[PDB]
């Protein structure tokens, strides 16, 4: 059924171009009705972002095919500024410095993006279920799209439409 | 007192005699049979009618195959497919939408989406005999959105089914409106919340093919719905994909000539489920009578195929083609003191009974 | 059956701004006067730069009939910071719902819009302005850190309010955590004491309210309509709501415990969309000392014998019993669209029979549906399901139907009387009428024949002038009324007395009058009310048997009685009406034997 393109296809071509021989796919969040707040909380200076690694390896499933991994967060008007951190999570209970980044005044929503190809060849290695990243003010007072369970209503599913995600990259297997 | 039928030639092919005279006293009564035939191969014109509002985003990509695949599976059913096109979500009103000057008109904005301006009801596109027109109309459909969960869905058939010179309805056709959500409606009087008092007056107001009342007007009852509906003689067919699907079958018994099916989680029995309801809506054969002559009082019994019977509009079922439905009309005259009107219900062709009087 | 609607009180306000939309009366605990409250949700205020920001009037009713404006809010909109205004009123509809107490009135604006402190919103939370002595304070309950539509940013508190006889204010915010609905309570004392002007979310320590729920509860509008009364025997009265959109919208309606806001009764329509538990009021209708329900469901179909449903309204009549269970019956509308049971308003005992009766309307019924007003009288055993009286609109059309019956208040008495009048807004031509009730005259007329048992030979009497010797009787007749409000002391009666006219028009009447040799008679009586029968006697005698049609005939006696109306009037010309539930015909028989 040739012509048109599917939301998928279309969402994925456009989010490759988002931020300013291979083959590329996404692994959106979990929800934070469903998951993030499940494990812990959401707290007045730090947010968490959890993964769900079976669905991950079912896009990448070996440590040795990913070429490259991408998260991409969302994030919200800004007005004047904000000092964050990024960790990643060792050991399912400990967190350490990653990388991080000075946020700009903006004034419309823009896309961020990190490099975590390491990150997630790691956690695709780890025989584990839940996988994810930390993030903290360096006190918090910036927003990101989703995030929240309050929304329900007509637009209660869009709710999770450009929520955070990976973008990861990865050699086809009939090249290897 | 007598009753009399033509011997002229009818003018009607379906439902037979087209007129009748009779003539009656006070105390006294006559009767005559009613014979209705319904045909094969009718021509048939499909009107989608969309719910556009942020909840069916998934579900909108997948009318993008309702057109030539659908236009193949009626051509066992049909003589003649054409297909039409809108869409509708809800009055453009406080508290309904968003009224905040940076997402008043794109009300999905707190998501970074492109989503369409709020609207009550647009026509895109006339039933046309061009199913490509029709994918096109399709595939270039954006998603909108609202605020609360019920959509502005009675107010927009309303509108479909009365504005006859905009949708193109032909009289020589089956008229079935389809109408596609997820979520219940709102009723008539939900709009008193927006601060809308005026009832709706059932009547055309489509400007530049966009509804342009759906801010002054209240949601249309159901009583107005099936009036006009029935006058316009289109067959309803509500396609829900939602549990509230069970709130509009239950529906069903206060909205004669409309049927409800359920729209599975893949939306794989799109073009199923049009053609399901298509040939259940040809097999149900009922009549009501317009009496707006004074004194007198009507009451008909039907006659189904395998011999039962089947009070007022109650109908019979399992009707086919080259199969014949009789209905026995009694009218008596009860007081002193012009015609009345049978006709079956989603059908093109009604039987006038003109009655004369003396006392 | 005692409404005047020949010469009612008709108040205008300006074009457009739906003056009548919502009608109340006002009663000063001893100002010696009273007004009447008119709402015009869409009226031009005088505020700086408001568009159709609605107002109230108060209305006079003595002598002239003009309306003035109520200056609750003299203001415009204060502004969160420089060039950011906090608040939005045009288009609030204030004057939507009016309510008054004494001398309090309550009047609301469900549409007003404001943006919180967090973000710069514009959520429909309402407001209400709460007047009283020589203040006014603004309630506004659900203006609150409480936000957005999982809170009460889009409450539209004020959209139908009450006042509880303890001196409580109960409110209706129906947009409420995603329109599931919310009541609020609160104190008089609280909400005046509890203010401060440079405060835009105030809490109360008195106030009930109720809460949240499940998703499946979205959507129901608890709250859309309100009332009051006592329904477990505390001495304090409920909370009775309407949730038109409850239940697979078959509509309920909830009755909570007017203390602790506890759920006490559930009450669930029959039929999907006919909104059952769009309006609600509650009255003693039996004389029973328990207060009754009435629940509207205005777009309820009717189904005939054939199958076709028919689009009527519905109100549903309920009698509170001792053990808490409720009767309930069932009154359908009359007509078709019309929308029966839209509005319900008890007019306390309108015709003074010690059963309170009540006013049910049909907004776009009658001719050109320009809307009626359906009088139900009470009794002891429940409702009178037939109505006793019709009140139809006198004005068309402009833009849209006068909606005559879209607000009614009674159970107050302007003109004094002892008989409670009603108030009736037809906002669709910008108008407002009230309605007195007339006094109400019961009357004992007597009548007894001496002998009834005669014969054509039983000489008695002689005729006058010429001593022709005649069988005769003695016919004697008498008369007592009263009523109970104020009525004049002298009734005005008219009243005739025939004889022997149970027989062919033209035929020989046999049972003659003495004296006037007719067999009619008539006199003008003049009689105390409330004394005792005044009575009379005439004299008939019989035709001898060469004028005749039989000889052994019944005699019949018959009495006939009426107001005078020329003399039968107060000091504002208001005449009494006869107790419509009474013969003003009687009879008695005399025999030949
Ligand atoms: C007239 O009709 C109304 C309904 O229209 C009826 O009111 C409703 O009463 C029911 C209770 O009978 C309310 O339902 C819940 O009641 C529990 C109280 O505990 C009872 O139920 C639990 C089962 O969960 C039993 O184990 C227990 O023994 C009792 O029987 C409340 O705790 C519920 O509160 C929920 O919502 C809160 C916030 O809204 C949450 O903070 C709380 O945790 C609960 O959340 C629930 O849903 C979550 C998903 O959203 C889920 O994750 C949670 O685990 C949990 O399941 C709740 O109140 C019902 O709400 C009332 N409805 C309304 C509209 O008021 C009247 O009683 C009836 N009147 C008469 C006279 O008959
Ligand atoms: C059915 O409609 C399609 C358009 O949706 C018509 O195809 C177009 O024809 C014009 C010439 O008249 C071309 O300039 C367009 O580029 C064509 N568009 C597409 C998408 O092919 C088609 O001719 C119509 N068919 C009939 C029988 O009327
Ligand atoms: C009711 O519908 C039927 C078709 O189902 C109409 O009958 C057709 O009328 C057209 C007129 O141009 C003829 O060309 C067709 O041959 C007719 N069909 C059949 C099967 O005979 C009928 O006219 C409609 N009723 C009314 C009152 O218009
Ligand atoms: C159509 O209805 C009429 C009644 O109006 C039927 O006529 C009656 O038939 C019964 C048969 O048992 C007789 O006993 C009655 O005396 C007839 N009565 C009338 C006109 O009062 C007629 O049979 C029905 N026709 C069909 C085909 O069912
Ligand atoms: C309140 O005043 C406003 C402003 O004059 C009126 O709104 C105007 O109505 C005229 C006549 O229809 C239009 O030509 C203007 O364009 C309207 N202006 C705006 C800003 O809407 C409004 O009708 C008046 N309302 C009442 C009840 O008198
Ligand atoms: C109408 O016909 C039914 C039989 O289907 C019969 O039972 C009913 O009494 C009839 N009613 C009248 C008013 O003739
Ligand atoms: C009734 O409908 C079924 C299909 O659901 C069909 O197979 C059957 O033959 C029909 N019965 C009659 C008497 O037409
Ligand atoms: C409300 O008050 C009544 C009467 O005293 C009592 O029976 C009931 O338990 C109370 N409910 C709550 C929730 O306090
Ligand atoms: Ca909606
Ligand atoms: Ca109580
Ligand atoms: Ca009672
Ligand atoms: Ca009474
Ligand atoms: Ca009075
Ligand atoms: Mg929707």
């Amino acid at each position: 059924p040739p012509g048109p393109l599917p939301e998928a296809v279309l969402a994925l071509y456009n989010s490759t171009r988002d931020r300013v021989a291979k083959e590329v796919t996404r692994v959106l969040m979990v929800e934070s009705g469903n998951q993030i707040y499940d494990k812990f909380k959401g707290t007045p200076h730090s947010l968490y972002m959890l993964f769900n690694t079976s669905e991950l390896r079912e896009a990448v499933p070996e440590p040795v095919l990913l070429s490259r991994a991408e998260l991409r967060l969302l994030r919200l008007k800004l007005k004047v500024e904000q000092h964050v951190e990024l960790y990643q999570k060792y050991s399912n209970d400990s967190w350490r410095y990653l990388s991080n980044r000075l946020l700009a005044p903006s004034d419309s929503p823009e896309w961020l993006s990190f490099d975590v190809t390491g990150v997630v060849r790691q956690w695709l290695t780890r025989r584990e279920a839940i996988e994810g990243f930390r993030l903290s003010a360096h006190t918090l007072h910036v927003e990101i799209n989703g995030f929240n369970s309050g929304r329900r209503g007509d637009l209660a599913t869009i709710h999770g439409m450009n929520r955070p995600f990976l973008l990861l990259m990865a050699t086809p297997l009939e090249r290897a | 007192v007598h009753v009399i039928i033509p011997t002229e030639n009818e003018i009607n092919t379906q439902v037979t005699p087209g007129e009748v005279s009779i003539q009656l006293r006070p105390g006294a009564e006559a009767n005559f049979m009613l014979k209705v035939h319904p045909l094969k191969k009718y021509p048939v014109d499909l009107y989608y009618l969309v719910d556009v509002s942020a909840s069916m985003h998934n579900n909108i990509e997948k009318l993008n195959s309702v057109g030539n695949d659908l236009s193949r599976k009626m051509a066992f059913f049909s003589r003649d497919f054409r297909l039409g096109f809108g869409s509708y979500v809800d009055k453009t009103v406080s508290p309904y939408i968003s009224i905040h000057p940076e997402r008043i008109h794109n009300q999905c904005s707190d998501y970074n989406l492109d989503c369409m301006p709020p609207h009550g009801y647009i026509h895109v596109l006339s039933l046309t005999e061009n199913i490509t027109e029709f994918e096109k109309a399709v595939h270039r459909q954006k998603i909108s959105g609202n605020i609360d969960t019920p959509e502005g869905g009675f107010d927009a058939m309303l509108q479909a089914a009365v504005c006859e010179s905009h949708i193109g309805w032909r009289k020589e056709a089956k008229r079935l409106l389809l109408v596609m959500t997820d979520q219940t409606s709102h009723l008539a009087l939900d709009s008193k919340l927006a601060g809308i008092v005026v009832p709706n007056d059932g009547n055309c107001h489509l400007k530049n093919n966009v509804y342009v009342k759906s801010t002054t007007m209240e949601h249309p009852s159901l009583g107005q719905l099936s009036e006009k509906l029935i006058d316009n003689n289109i067959n309803v067919i509500f396609a829900v994909q939602g549990k509230q699907f069970h709130w509009y079958k239950d529906l069903l018994p206060l909205l004669p000539g409309t049927i409800a099916g359920e729209i599975e989680s893949k939306a794989a029995n799109l073009n199923n489920l049009v053609v399901e309801a298509y040939q259940k809506l040809i097999s149900e054969v009922k009549v009501q009578v317009e009496n707006q002559v004074q004194g007198i009082y009507f009451n008909i019994t039907a006659i189904c195929p395998d011999g039962s019977r089947k009070p007022g509009m109650e109908g019979c079922r399992n009707v086919t083609s080259n199969d014949e439905v009789l209905f026995n009309v009694t009218v008596t005259m009860k007081k002193c003191d012009n015609y009345a009107i049978i006709k079956p219900i989603g059908f093109n062709e009604t039987a006038k009974i003109h009655i004369h009087r003396n006392c | 059956f005692n409404l005047d609607v020949d010469s009612p009180a008709e108040y205008s306000g300006p074009e457009g701004s739906y003056f009548g939309f919502a009608v109340d009366f006002f009663v000063p605990s001893a100002s010696s006067r009273m007004f009447l409250l008119v709402g015009a949700p869409k009226a031009n205020t005088t505020q700086p730069g408001i568009v159709e920001g609605g107002q109230v009037l108060k209305c006079d009713w003595s002598s002239t009939r003009r309306c003035q404006p109520i200056e609750f809010d003299a203001t415009g909109n204060r502004d969160y910071a420089k060039d950011d205004p906090l608040e939005f009123k045009s288009h609030q509809w204030f004057g939507a719902s009016v309510r008054s107490k004494q001398d309090k009135i309550l009047a609301c604006a469900p549409l007003y819009h404001w943006r919180t402190e967090m973000k710069q919103e514009r959520e429909p939370v309402g407001t209400c302005f709460l007047q009283d002595g020589t203040k006014t304070v603004e309630y506004a309950p659900c203006r609150s850190q409480d936000i957005d539509a999982d809170g009460q940013g889009f409450c539209q508190g004020g959209f139908s309010i009450d006042f509880t006889k303890a001196d409580r204010v109960l409110l209706g915010g129906p947009g409420s955590f995603y329109w599931q609905g919310q009541l609020i309570s609160d104190q008089v004392a609280e909400i005046v004491s509890k203010y401060d002007p440079n405060v835009y979310s105030i809490k109360y320590n008195n106030q009930l309210a109720t809460r949240t729920a499940q998703a499946i509860f979205d959507d129901s509008y608890l709250g859309y309509s309100v009332a009051v009364g006592d329904f477990n025997g505390d001495g304090i009265d409920d909370f009775v709501s309407g949730v038109p959109r409850a239940a697979r919208t078959l509509g309920m309606v909830y009755i909570y415990d007017g203390k602790n806001m506890s759920s006490l009764y559930n009450f669930t329509g029959e039929q999907m969309a006919a909104y059952f538990g769009f309006s609600v009021a509650a009255t003693d209708i039996n004389g029973d000392d328990y207060a009754d329900v009435f629940i509207g469901a205005p777009l309820f179909m009717d189904r005939g014998s054939d199958g076709k449903l028919q689009e009527v309204g519905q109100v549903s009549v309920s009698l509170q019993r001792a053990s808490g269970d409720f009767q309930t019956t069932k009154l359908n509308g009359f007509e078709v669209f019309a929308r029966f049971g839209s509005a319900i308003a008890p007019l306390g005992d309108l015709d003074q029979d010690g059963f309170n009766d009540i006013a049910i309307a049909a907004p776009y019924g009658g001719e050109d549906k320009k809307g009626i007003v359906y009088i139900f009288n009470g009794r002891s055993t429940g409702l009178n399901a037939v109505p006793s009286q019709i009140l139809e609109g006198q004005w068309a059309a402009r833009s849209m139907p006068p909606s005559f019956g879209y607000s009614m208040k009674g159970a107050t008495d302007i003109d004094k009387n002892g008989y409670p009048d009603l108030i009736v807004g037809a906002f669709g031509v910008d108008r407002a009428i009230l309605y007195r009730a007339r006094p109400v005259i019961t009357v004992n007329a007597g009548l007894e024949v001496y002998p009834s048992i005669l014969n054509q030979d039983n000489k008695t009497c002689s005729l006058p002038g010429t001593a022709l010797k005649v069988s005769c009787f003695n016919v004697r007749f008498c008369l007592k009324a009263d009523g109970k409000g104020v009525l004049p002391r002298k009734l005005n009666f008219q009243v005739e007395l025939l004889l022997d006219k149970l027989k062919q028009k033209g035929a020989i009447r046999r049972a003659l009058f003495l004296y006037s040799r007719s067999p009619s008679h008539s006199k003008n009586m003049t009689i105390s009310r409330g004394g005792l029968m005044q009575c009379e006697e005439l004299i008939a005698y019989l035709r001898d048997e060469s004028e005749f049609r039989d000889k052994l005939t019944p005699i019949t006696i018959f009495m006939e009685y009426r107001l005078d109306y020329r003399t039968a009037a107060d000091t504002t010309g208001l005449q009494p009406i006869l107790n419509q539930f009474t013969p003003a015909n009687i009879s008695r028989q005399a025999h030949i034997l």
